[PDB]
């Protein structure tokens, strides 16, 4: 009775679902909205008002967080969620900035607590957790914005760490990055680079092997915020060419088929601000090698209305499985709009 | 690292690292009044006193920006500074000031 | 454990049962108020506040809507939603006027859309479905209100359109059908005419055979509003007669016996504006060939409140079903008034 | 797995338990409240705003009657409510003065309705119901207040109306009567007269025999009000007296021993006024041939707070039950004092 | 199915894990303010606000709304934890010199006890420990400046069974706050409000039930007020000067294999309620060893008031964690919620 990945349900593009506006209607104030869905119920979680004010919450996924329907958590700034089973898992971090503490609050009782190693800020995804067979993974960074932050993978199980993996190749800087189960086998993320590279740097996990690596993305679809001019850097994949200060985190889910593997991404309609969300995919091939354009596949959010932070996750269906993706808007409280796969045709 | 430095009639605002296309530069004068921003999708803002009088054109091939008067007034005589204010929380950098003219 | 139909439980006349007035007393803006009665539970359906604002919420039958209470399922202007045996459908449609499209929310996850034939307006009952053995029956239509707008049904199972039906006969125009289960082998709806006919058609579903077919209801009562004075339209049956534009919503439910089938009606007191509501039954008799008055059989509500959208349902018993008729009245929130079919005697 | 008598648990007196008071901190408006215990959790059903707006709500006892914490069952003004074994049932009675009509919820399903036979008012207990082997029995009468208001008595099971019950003897006013299970052989209740006497009509109900008879108390403690000075009607024990004009619903409850039954009663403080609450016992006798003095066992409430409507009940334990006994207090919205029988010793 | 205790969840220090703030937000006004956690939900209890103050309770991790609360009986007294398959509830109301003690099980009320000294009734105003389904609470009665003797009750499916009287030096103990030390043994920690600064130390014996009462002999005086460290000479049981004043102390278990450890905590400030700060003893027998307590961390600041401490244990699948908690008041009271994770240093 835990969770496995399975085959995808029939579909071929997106379709408007569902938002979640309390800015229209005692709601909080809420930041990096993350849903997670278990095999009955999908919560929507939030961080309240860094600040000792800094909590985790939850409401069911239709709810608006109001104050009576909102169960505190923990006290964090940081938070992951996710569904091993049989019930509830969450991470969240918090303490003095040079000396942050990680906490893991597994059903009800408080587990367990990893410390900083490089000394500087330490952080997790921001977004939801990926778990498969008891064996839940997380990411978690230590570093400098400007300088050199390094990620760590973690495994956990029933609320205690068990493993750590340390990536290979360029590692130079990770963070704030959803992650999908591209395969049983085979483990993918999709992250942001900060100050080096306008691209996203590509993690492949085996959870098998317990083994990462890190390469950046060679499409000419730069989908970090601010980019350059579309294939306008030149060389190998791994160039991290001009503008490269700067970034933002990105929608990234899976669609998962008998014999073929399609990969749904998004980014900013606006070269430079954080004006708009739109979506664009590529079918099947290597992240790593191909140089191919994305095909475009409509658009997301208008350029009238904000596009900031987005996230990827899947809704647990009776014999499927069907890829969403939201993305959260501001105004300093949040909305969320969450669209899902759905019939065929063309995105409206 | 980088930094913020001030030549200016015209005016040039060079920067050094890739400061230019994320943080938002603005111009003030010497109490501390707002007199010219810009952002880094085109779009222009002034104080409500200098309609039409300023004119800012930036570069961001070599990055440095530029600031060109007309019809100077005995009353615009003052210290000009130039910085680099990030917008947004998310990014990790500070203000950066110059040293002004 | 699924639905199927029963006998109705004994009984001879209508009795107030039930009202739910949220202006009395945050409660929402509600419109186009329905509901469906699972084996345990009925749910108050509503529409709140035809742009992209409207959503649709459900709260627990007896309950008033407030903003704590309310649970938003989907984000459409049209709604309709039932109980196929195990767990709850939902139907609703969104997107541009002329190039909407179907939504279908099943348990927690999307399923599928369907689009638009006629391309200039897409609906469907704003009122409840009907579901046997798994496989549910709506109906959609698309066309102008003042021209041609011809009718379909749907057969969904599981979450997933299957099967679609066209119908036979005089179908120019057909929308807003209330359906009941007249028996196991046929499905009856009542429907409305906004510009041809001062009646309503009634369609006749088989579900052995998924054959439909539209005729106009025979008798000289004109349940439709606004109406001609009673039995002023001569010639054969089909006559559409004068005043035939404009068109009302009207309640329509059955009267399951061992062997005789029984029907109620009800309409507007008014011949001209929607003010007032009554109620009119027929024994027995076939609908499409009997030109007898119907039998007056009581006042629902008096010439001081306005009578807009009814509706009829049935709600679970253990071991029959009970058919309650109900009414929306309105001020620009909504009310709803629930009459039930208990006892003998004479309707107050 | 029904509802069935058993013995009561020891204990000597009663002690204070809890309190619900709403004007302290929307609150609706609620009057004569009453209280049923099922197997697993207490219900505190009141009347909200006999006019044509007033509803049937209930609490769980224990939780202020909030706009959101209370659900509507029905439209009545005068209600009644109990437990048969499984699931939950309501009496209520609506409609016109001369021509009230009493109307049964029974799961969610409303099934039967009952007319008035005297034409001039019909009401019920506005208490608590009792039901023994699934059939539930209740008090109705119909006539004037001034005048003769004779009582029947209601067996319904499963929702649905089985026999009634016509007293033999002194019928000629019976209303408001507060009963209990003396016994699985003999249920009694205890009633008030309005114009004739200043006593309370005892009734003895035969569940085999469905055979009830009514008598008047022959104990000196005259126990309604307004009343005279005790022991000053003289003659047998059906001697009306002087002062009965005037009447109130008084507390009663039993007390089920292995081989003796005792009787608490209640009584105003005040000779004329509602004002003022205590209690007074009575071990075994015969009530209709007794004339012995009630003994006195304590002060409910206060010479300064105003004692309304009372009312008598059981809460349902596990291996026995505790005979607990409730005030009302008002000022125009009411509260409720819980009084249960608690140890020993003697009352505060 | 019933509640027996187990061993610890491995940890070495306590971190902080949860704080609620009902003023930064109908809240409603709570006092003395404990949490039990039953086999799958913690209760936050508390009292609201002279014959009128009652029980409630809402589930830990919210906050004490007006609809979000459950009112249980009418006391100023609480008490409430788990016998294994329901709740239980204890809470004292009536006049002050002839008070009444009530209890709560289930859904039904069951059962009283009055005074005997009929001066002043109360009990812990905290948790109670219930094992076998024989649950140990205590009862005090007497006067605040005298003599104010206590008792422990075993009451089983609601019923009053057994009393114990203590031997020794019963002149005063008040509020006392226990664990399960052992399977066969349960301790309390308590306050002395007039004779000694320090803390009376509880010995209960559940199969034989006997208690005996003795001073605490290290140096650490964990009363508030509190002289100089280590200004008492002679035996353990010299009660030294300024004993008078007193407040509730945390105190909480932490069960091993083959080893036992205590956790304690005090006010920072020497004389009045302003500050928490853990500090902890390995083993010893704590009637006869003189040594100094363990200072391991500062919980709260100079800066925040540290009211009412109290001590508790939320229950795990496999095993226990060891929380401690503070009352934070400003008169709306905060409750911050320490537990034991990891190791490394408190920060
Ligand atoms: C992965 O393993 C699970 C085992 O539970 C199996 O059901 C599934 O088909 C496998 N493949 C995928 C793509 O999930
Ligand atoms: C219809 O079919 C169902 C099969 O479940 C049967 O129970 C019922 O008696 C049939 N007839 C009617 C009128 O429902
Ligand atoms: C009445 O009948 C029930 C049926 O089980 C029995 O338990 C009870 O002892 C009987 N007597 C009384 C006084 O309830
Ligand atoms: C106490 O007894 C229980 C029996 O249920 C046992 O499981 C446990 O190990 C014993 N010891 C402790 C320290 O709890």
């Amino acid at each position: 009775e835990w969770t496995y990945p399975r085959l995808s349900c029939p579909g071929s593009t997106f379709q408007k679902a569902l938002l979640i506006s309390p800015h229209r209607f005692a709601p909080l104030i809420i930041r990096e909205p993350f849903v997670a869905c278990g095999p009955n119920e999908c919560k929507h979680f939030a961080l309240t008002h860094r600040n000792k004010l800094r909590h985790l919450i939850s409401v069911k996924l239709g709810k608006i967080p109001t104050v009576e329907n909102s169960i505190f958590h923990m006290a964090a700034w940081s938070g992951s969620a996710c569904h091993d089973g049989k019930e509830w898992t969450y991470i969240g971090v918090d303490g003095p900035d040079n000396n942050a503490l990680l906490k893991v609050k597994y059903g009800e009782a408080y587990t367990d607590t990893y410390h900083s190693y490089a000394n500087n800020i330490l952080r997790t995804q921001e977004s939801a957790c990926n778990c498969i067979g008891g064996n839940c993974y997380l990411m978690i960074t230590d570093g400098s914005a400007s300088g050199v932050s390094e990620c760590r993978f973690l495994k956990i199980r029933e609320g205690r760490i068990i493993k750590e993996i340390f990536p290979t190749g360029r590692v130079k800087h990770t963070e704030e990055c959803t992650c999908g189960f591209a395969s049983n086998k085979t483990i993918e993320c999709a992250c942001r680079d900060n100050r080096y590279t306008a691209k996203r740097p590509f993690v492949k996990l085996n959870v098998e092997t317990d083994t990462a690596e890190i390469r950046l993305m060679c499409t000419d679809t730069y989908l970090d915020t601010p980019r350059p001019n579309d294939g306008s850097i030149t060389g190998p994949c791994e160039s991290d060419g001009d503008k490269g200060s700067g970034g933002i985190k990105g929608g990234f889910v899976h669609q998962r088929m008998k014999s073929k593997i399609g990969r749904w991404y998004s980014r900013t309609m606006s070269k430079t601000e954080r004006m708009g969300m739109g979506l664009y995919v590529k079918y099947g091939g290597d992240p790593w090698a191909d140089s191919d354009a994305l095909t475009f596949s409509g658009v997301m959010v208008s350029m009238k209305e904000p596009g900031w932070y987005s996230f990827g996750f899947e809704i647990k269906d009776k014999k499927c499985d069907v890829p969403c993706i939201g993305i959260e808007m501001v105004h300093h409280s949040a909305a969320t709009a969450i669209y899902c796969l759905m019939g065929s045709g063309q995105l409206l | 690292d980088v930094q913020l430095v001030e030549s200016g009639l015209r005016l040039s605002c060079a920067a050094s690292g890739d400061i230019f296309s994320t943080h938002i530069m603005g111009w003030y004068r010497q109490q501390r009044e707002l007199v010219a921003t810009i952002d880094t999708d085109g779009s222009t803002n002034y104080a409500d006193s200098v309609k039409g009088r300023f004119t800012i054109s930036r570069d961001n091939a070599k990055n440095t920006v530029y600031l060109q008067m007309n019809s100077l007034r005995p009353e615009d005589t003052a210290v000009y500074y130039c910085n680099a204010e990030s917008a947004y929380s998310d990014y990790r950098l500070p203000d950066y000031w110059g040293q002004g003219t």
